């Protein structure tokens, strides 16, 4: 009797394995990926984006904006001492 | 001969291992092999069609 037709019916091996699910994710995801990002934000020259550029970089954990920002509040109230005295 | 068909068949049987879709497909190939093996031994068994009018 003639061989049956199972080997040639493939359309439930298109969901049949788990990486089909992953495939339909990364055919979208990686295809819509850019070569490099859009932009990281670091500066924009609003003149305080420069503050971010010098101090608040991705790799700058350096305490300098803190010191500067602290010193700003010291400059503020010290003048206000002379506003009240 | 018949062996050409069957050489491709058994090469395909051990390939059919590499498809799990088979259920009774391998049984259909096995059946064609059975009766194919029957006809060759039938054909080899064969008597001369008619009795010898010379000797017999």
């Amino acid at each position: 009797v003639s061989t049956l037709i199972p080997p040639k019916v493939v359309s439930s091996k298109n969901i049949g394995s788990a990486p089909n699910a992953k495939r339909i994710a990364n055919v979208v995801h990686f295809y819509k990926s850019l070569p490099q990002g859009p932009a990281p934000a670091i500066k924009a020259n609003t003149r305080l984006a420069r503050y971010k550029a010098k101090y608040f970089d991705g790799d700058n954990a350096s305490g300098k904006p803190l010191w500067h920002f602290a010193l700003g509040i010291i400059a503020f109230g010290y003048s206000m001492e002379y506003y009240f005295h | 001969a018949k062996s050409a068909a069957n050489k491709l068949d058994w090469a395909k049987v051990i390939s059919s291992l590499r498809i799990t879709g088979s259920t009774a497909t391998q049984l259909s190939s096995f059946k064609k092999r059975n009766d194919e093996a029957r006809r060759q031994l039938l054909e080899l068994q064969s008597q001369p069609t008619e009795v010898d009018f010379s000797h017999y």
